[PDB]
């Protein structure tokens, strides 16, 4: 398995930024994909799901409105969509999975290496 | 009985065929789960019964 | 449904054996999956669930536990594990990574 | 069988006072004894439980850490030790037996006739 | 598991029967007690362990009942007998006693 993210920068307070992430080996249909964010100097805590389809999308806590996850299998990618932006979720993204949508499904976990966003 | 436990007292929970009268087995091996060789290892599917 | 890590910064040399708890506030089975991430890197994971370790992982790692209290433990790692170690549930949505515990001497 | 309590009276928030519990009659030993509280104007409730030598003691709620309940068959009675109080747990207590060790037991109850603790 | 007597207070006479339930959070078999208190005494234990009463408790007083729900009956007590009851269990750690049902008249 491979994930390979991009979109980190510098920014403004109030722009936004293309989040993408990109997948192969496994199958990326039949599996649940999200985020989970890191401010450099903290712990780990997660940004947004998405269900194997656009049908059922959760989100976290003050992240809610400014971010939409999509996910389009037929170019087998996930997006964020980071969206008129606040200066402090400055901080390092990484796009996981979750795992399993049928029983033969075998699942098996990976994570991706980061992606850096910084405000002004 | 003891608050916080008694553990003096285990029990095998898995063996291969069904054992015959009025013997006893003291074998604590390892147990195998399947096609794979793990033969004494442990976390993938291996046991102490 | 949040995870805890209660055991704060510890002092174990590069042998001796340590152990590591892990909390949950309701019941949670066979779903667990630990973390060891260095100062600065992407944090690794060890465990598939409680019980197997991923490939890559040696077997001086060991992952174990129940009902809602769970435990890794390193039985004589060697002279660099020291890092923050975290545990993730995967039962429902989404997975919470708890609070996280380093290691010093 | 036989029951007698004695440890009751008057005292202030934040004290101490010894209840003590002296049986005969039956063998003290290989049985199980135990506490039991009532607010006047209530209904019945328990307090803390002994197992024949102390090795194993269960507490009720709101009672842990300020409730030491010993028996010593060498003496032949049992002990709560009531210890730095509130201004709630004025009650009336009983020491009961809950009964049995061996198969030989024959196991019969017997209550006490209660002791009497008020606070200021 | 909690005990509960659900008949609030009655007013049955001197006379008739009266019939008393109580219940359980899980299984229970013969490990119930009854306990008849008055205004302001000790309250006096009735039944061992759901079918025999114990000496100085007559006939009048039956105890049955089984799986978890269990029942007390006065046939025909007499002009006195009216006072709170109580059903407790010894099955494991500790003895709990429920909620009481008074009978006036
Ligand atoms: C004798 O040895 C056999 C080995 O198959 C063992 O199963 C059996 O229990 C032994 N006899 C007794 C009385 O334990």
């Amino acid at each position: 398995v491979q994930l390979v993210e991009s979109g980190g920068g510098v920014v403004q307070p109030g722009t936004s930024l293309r989040l993408s992430c990109a997948a192969s080996g496994f199958s990326f249909s039949h599996y649940v994909m999200y985020w989970v964010r890191q401010a450099p100097g903290k712990g780990l805590d997660w940004v947004a799901i998405i269900s194997f389809d656009g049908s059922s999308q959760y989100y976290a806590d003050s992240v809610k409105g400014r971010f939409t996850i999509s996910r389009d299998n037929s170019k087998d990618t996930l997006y964020l969509q980071m969206h008129s932006l606040r200066p402090e979720d400055t901080a390092v993204y990484y796009c996981a999975i979750h795992g399993g949508t049928y029983y033969y499904d075998k699942n098996i976990l990976a994570w991706g290496q980061g992606t850096l966003v910084t405000v002004s | 009985s003891k608050v916080g436990g008694n553990y003096n007292y285990r029990y095998r929970l898995f063996r291969k065929s069904n054992l015959k009268p009025f013997e006893r087995d003291i074998s604590t091996e390892i147990y195998q789960a399947g096609s794979k060789p793990c033969n004494g290892v442990e976390g993938f599917n291996c046991y102490f019964p | 449904i949040r995870m805890t890590q209660s055991p704060p910064t510890l002092s174990l040399s590069p042998g001796e054996r340590a152990t590591l708890s892990c909390r949950a506030s309701q019941s949670v089975t066979n779903y667990l999956v630990w973390y060891q991430q260095k100062p600065g890197q992407a944090p690794r994971l060890l465990i598939y669930d409680t019980f197997n370790r991923a490939t890559g992982i040696p077997a001086r790692f060991s992952g174990s536990g129940s009902g809602t209290d769970f435990t890794l433990t390193i039985s004589s790692l060697e002279p660099e594990d020291f890092a923050v170690y975290y545990c993730q549930q995967r039962s429902n949505w989404p997975p919470t990574f708890g609070q996280g515990t380093k290691v010093d001497i």
